[PDB]
RNA sequence: GUAAGUUUAGAUUAUAGCCAAAAGAGGGGCUCUUCUGGAACGGAAAAAACCUUUAAUAGUGAAUAAUUAACAACA
């Protein structure tokens, strides 16, 4: 129980001087969940596009309403309606076409 | 580091334990670098660029050895 | 004066290979004077962009302003000459791909007033320009769904790069 | 680790939910301690304009 | 305007610095008497080599080489 | 001016220096005219430091081409494709010189504000932190709250 | 005969400008200067507020470990580590293991700080506290 | 209308500024542009690459089909690269797959077939080649060179070096060029692996295996738009990976994935590749 | 401790402050005279005049300065 943190959570750790004291050895070996602290994966019985689908149901007046359709769209996402809105093309144009992508 | 261990220096690890090496990949300069000065009657033609002398390096290996 | 629009349907294209689809044709007229205001005359280009040659023609024939009758001529020129000398087959097959008015060439007079006042009189004249693309209009835009919308800002949100670290 | 980039990037910037009880707390406490949560100033790799904000519920 | 906790603090320190500095001061070294004309042979030999800096203007010299020279603009390949 | 101008993150051709360094330019050129006051620097570069340079960089094209011309110029190809032209006009041999080092020295790659110095394929070795890090796990896995 | 040329330097750097600026040369002009005065400043605060930055995350990393910001920096110096703070954020990043580690350390010192002044040095220093 | 010459002279490069902005020229091969020489161009290049090669195997190399067609047509109005591009081809594949099996023992025989295959791809090859200047140096009747025509020349500069430098200089070009791109390549990015759970059971009852019982390490999110799964497979009730989903089928998915990278010692902190050996 | 100074000859420009803070003198807040300091890109909320600040150069370094706040009465 030498080290001063708990080491249950992220690794066991280790912290130990050399004997000529010029340098600091740290071991780090990680640690595994316990099976019992885990719960089973769902036995009863996926794409988040389907997920969407059902999320947002077309149900009134068939295609909803341009202002219902965004509130609609902000209550799943818990977002403002303002940003939504689309844009005019002067703005549109501006945006950089090849943003650089580096590794 | 390592995987499972780490080694600090006190301040610095001995020459020994470890070696490092790495070459050298270009010889360059900086793009402009705007200077210009904020004095009234700035003027159009008030103004320096820097273009700093520039370096490239390209790390190759790191050699350590059991000598505790 | 410039008059490159006539231009535009003198270019005489490259034989066309074998492996090639059949060009589109594409005809450019104008009508360089005309005495109307460009800008009312934008306004009957405008609402006509896109539509079909028969469509056209029919909201032209009960339109009230003058420049609708003027446009009308000039589609009924344009689509002459398209059979005539464009290789069109069918009469029908023909959409308004671009309509747009400009500023031609005005008279300057001054304005007496009977109160001793003068002003600059204008006689105001514009051109009109249209491009038209053989076959029927492209079909109209379709407004995005929910689903669509949803789907681009979740890939927005993956998209997002980790700012100014190692 | 050695886990794929989409995956990655979408664990790192999820958001997580927290409870809180306010009963017989201090609501100026809880404030600070909820404006930290709420902003996503908990996480290490906090960001301006990462929008890592996490949802708070107070009860 | 009351003043803020860390403002005493800091002038305080600094107090405390400038009298070190006092303490310091307190015993001189050298006496007046010894003091008087040791580093004279110094400071007068400074003087000197600072009076022949000051008085070296002078117009400069013209050489036949600078016109000479000039003809080599004309160089080009044979 | 990084608003209105482009930049480029830190990146190498190929990797050129993992295992052998190869010199971005390939090939140079030279344009002189024999009666022309602006080319007198670059006319006894060729006199006496242009075989230097060739010898010391055998791998890069040299053509030398002394032609009726206003202004001499140095036209400079790289391995990528780049191409950079430098006036010589009315400019002396250590100028020239000078200038030829930083050619060579410099690579195909442009030259514009470099976003980040540094540029790894590896950034992680023990793993990328996420939320769930230094987390306490439950028996059982219960979830907060969980009657069971 | 080359003012032409004279409006086209200003124009370069004013393409993007909004409004008839962008086409005005009399204020196409002024904006340039004004831009480019604005970049010459924004230089200097640039260092400083990357500075803010790393001081925050690693706040929000030292806090994770349930350690303050200044207590963990003294502990460091006090152990003789001379990283820069650029380089703590680094490895709370992609080196967590290690960074708890860190914390273990400085947490040690800490409590070897605290254990010295309860001790009012008749103790001797301890085992981490050796200099 | 403003007297002088040197104005006019400045407008018209003034215009051809626009021009070649609004259209830029077809590209042309630099063999067509001015300033050619083939076989300085070859001395150049074999020095700047500090290797020797044999100039009359290397223009056979560079020579293609297709060239010799267009001359050929010219002529009615020479040797193919096919005899090197085999060689080069044939041991590149058993060099690639030698390479990749001492580094990676337990990666199975048919993996090392996808990674060969992706390191010898016509893409890769082209994208060596052309920033190399070798599509400038390869002759072809068309240019840009065709793909699979510049693929071919790119092995038969090997056959070429093999003979002109032997086996030891084109190892350490092999692996100083071509190992090389292999740096930043996930596993199953280089190798496509569908149905990641049957393979990974298909190796464990191979080693004798009980098969991991897969269990929910954490969950977040469950109930809203934005889940987040992990999930853990646990064998013998030890677990072996885990991965992160945003669903229970994908965070299984994952996890997977990070066993067969364990599997066939694929971990990303792995020991790096060694390009040092000068041996 | 430090490096300028005196004389001779020629020669112009400048010749209206501002505010803070001291010492006087009239008023009895003001009105003056005399001495000292000042002109941030930091700070006092915005802040020409107060405080910290030797020039200006690139850097994804480091140590510091001033620095809006402060913790009813019995003997």
């Amino acid at each position: 129980t030498y080290s001063s943190l708990p080491d249950d959570y992220n690794c066991q750790v280790d912290l130990a001087l050399t004997a000529d004291g010029r340098t600091i050895v740290c071991y780090h070996p990680s640690v595994d969940i316990p099976y019992e602290h885990t719960k089973p994966i769902p036995q009863p019985d996926e794409t988040h596009e389907q997920i969407l689908k059902a999320k947002l149901e077309v149900r009134k007046s068939k295609q909803l309403e341009q202002g219902p359709m965004i509130e609609q769209l902000s209550k799943v996402f818990y977002t403002t309606k303002h940003r939504w809105y689309p844009h005019g093309q002067y703005h549109n144009r501006r945006k950089k076409l090849n943003p650089p992508r580096d590794r | 580091g390592a995987d499972n261990f780490t080694l600090l220096g006190k301040p610095l690890l001995r020459k020994e334990l470890v070696r490092v090496e790495a070459t050298v990949i270009e010889k360059t300069e900086s793009w402009p670098k705007i200077n210009m000065k904020f004095r009234k009657r700035k003027n159009f033609r008030k103004k320096k660029i820097i273009v700093n002398p520039q370096t490239i390096l390209r790390i190759n290996t790191i050699e350590i050895a059991p000598r505790l | 004066i410039s008059r490159k629009w006539e231009k535009k349907n003198k270019i005489v294209y490259p034989p066309q290979l074998p492996g090639e689809p059949r060009r589109p044709a594409e005809i450019y007229h104008c009508r360089r004077q005309i005495k109307y205001s460009k800008d009312k005359m934008w306004y009957l280009a405008k609402m006509i962009r896109g539509m079909s040659i028969d469509q056209a023609l029919a909201q032209l024939e009960f339109n009230d302003k003058k420049g609708a009758q003027i446009i009308k001529e000039v589609l009924l020129e344009a689509q002459d000459m398209a059979v005539r000398d464009h290789n069109v087959e069918f009469r029908s097959n023909l959409h308004i791909a671009e309509s747009t008015s400009g500023r031609g060439q005005c008279l300057k007079r001054i304005r007496y007033h009977g109160r001793g006042r003068f002003g600059i009189m204008e006689k105001v004249y514009c051109h009109y320009f249209v491009k038209l693309v053989e076959g029927p209009p492209p079909p109209p835009e379709v407004p995005k769904t929910a689903v669509d919308h949803a789907k681009d800002y979740i890939q927005q949100l993956r998209s997002r790069t980790i700012i100014h670290t190692l | 680790s050695s886990f794929s980039r989409a995956p990655q990037q979408w664990a790192t910037f999820a958001r997580m939910w927290y409870l809180l009880d306010g009963k017989m707390q201090p609501p100026g406490k809880l404030a600070v301690i909820a404006s930290n949560k709420l902003q996503g100033l908990n996480k290490p790799v906090y960001h301006q304009l990462s929008d890592c904000g996490d949802h708070v519920v107070i009860i | 305007r009351t003043v803020s906790f860390q403002a005493k603090e800091s002038m305080i320190r600094r107090l405390e610095v400038e009298a070190e500095n006092h303490y310091w001061l307190s015993m001189p070294y050298m006496t007046a008497e010894q003091e008087c004309g040791h580093a004279a042979e110094r400071r007068a030999q400074a003087f000197e080599a600072i009076k022949a800096a000051a008085t070296s203007k002078f117009p400069k010299h013209r050489y036949i080489a600078d016109q000479l020279d000039h003809l080599n603009i004309s160089k080009k390949w044979s | 001016t990084g608003r209105g101008t482009s930049s480029r993150f830190l990146t190498s051709v190929l990797h050129n220096g993992l295992g052998r360094y190869v010199q971005q330019l390939q090939r140079l050129s030279l344009s002189l005219s024999r009666d022309a006051p602006s080319s007198r620097g670059a006319r006894e570069f060729v006199e006496r430091e242009v075989t230097d340079f060739a010898r010391r960089n055998p791998g890069v094209v040299v053509y030398v081409n002394p032609r009726p011309c206003a202004m001499p110029r140095i036209v400079a190809e790289y391995l990528n494709g780049a191409v950079r032209e430098e006036n010589v006009n009315s400019k002396s041999v250590e100028e020239i010189k000078s200038l030829v080092q930083k050619l060579a020295d410099q690579s195909g790659l442009d030259v514009i504000r470099i976003r980040k110095p540094f540029h790894t394929d590896n950034p992680s070795i023990q793993g990328q932190w996420h939320p769930f890090t230094n987390k306490r796990t439950a028996l059982h896995g219960l979830r907060p709250r969980e009657l069971r | 005969t080359d003012r032409y040329w004279r409006v086209q330097e200003v124009l370069k750097h004013a393409q993007h400008f909004r409004g008839r600026k962008n086409r005005c040369y009399r204020l196409a002009v002024r904006a340039v200067t004004r831009a480019f005065v604005k970049c010459t400043k924004a230089r200097r605060l640039k260092k400083r507020n990357l500075r803010t930055l790393w001081i925050n995350r690693i706040t929000a990393a030292s806090q994770e470990h349930g350690l303050k910001y200044p207590a963990f920096i003294v502990n460091l110096i006090k152990c003789q580590v001379e990283l820069n703070r650029k380089v703590l954020v680094d490895l709370a990043i992609y080196e967590p293991k290690t960074f708890k580690s860190l914390a273990a350390l400085a947490k040690r010192r800490q409590q070897e700080g605290f254990a010295a002044a309860l001790g009012d040095g008749k103790e001797p220093e301890g085992i981490f506290s050796r200099v | 209308v403003k007297k002088g010459f040197r104005a006019a002279f400045r407008f018209q490069k003034e215009l051809e500024r626009w021009r070649l902005l609004r259209c830029p020229p077809p590209p042309v091969r630099r063999s067509e542009k001015p300033n050619w020489d083939y076989h300085a161009e070859v001395q150049a290049f074999g020095s700047r690459l500090q290797e020797t090669f044999s100039l009359d195997l290397l223009k056979t190399a560079f020579i293609n089909s297709c060239y010799i067609k267009s001359e050929e047509a010219k002529r009615q109005s020479l040797k193919d690269n096919q005899e090197l591009f085999e060689q080069g081809l044939s041991f590149s594949h058993r060099c690639l797959t030698q390479f990749l099996e001492d580094e990676f023992p337990d990666l199975p025989a048919e993996g090392t077939e996808s990674l060969v295959s992706f390191l010898t791809g016509e893409a890769v090859v082209c994208h060596v080649a052309r920033n190399l200047a070798v599509e400038q140096l390869t002759l072809s009747a068309e240019f840009p060179v065709p793909l699979p025509v510049l693929r071919q020349t790119f092995f038969a500069v090997i056959g070429a070096l093999l003979q002109s430098s032997g086996p030891e200089r084109a190892a350490l070009f092999i692996r100083d060029f071509l190992i090389t791109q292999m740096t930043g390549k996930e596993l199953f990015e280089m190798w496509t692996v569908v149905n990641p759970m049957g393979l990974l059971v298909e190796e464990l009852k191979k080693r004798n295996i009980s098969a991991p019982e897969s269990r929910l390490t954490r969950q977040s999110g469950s109930t809203t738009a934005l889940p987040l799964y992990f999930v853990g497979l646990y064998c013998d009730r030890k677990l072996i990976a885990e991965g992160p989903g945003e669903t229970v089928l994908v965070a299984e998915e994952e996890a997977a994935r990070v066993a067969l990278r364990k599997l066939y010692g694929f971990t990303e902190n792995r020991r790096p590749w060694d390009y040092s050996k000068p041996k």
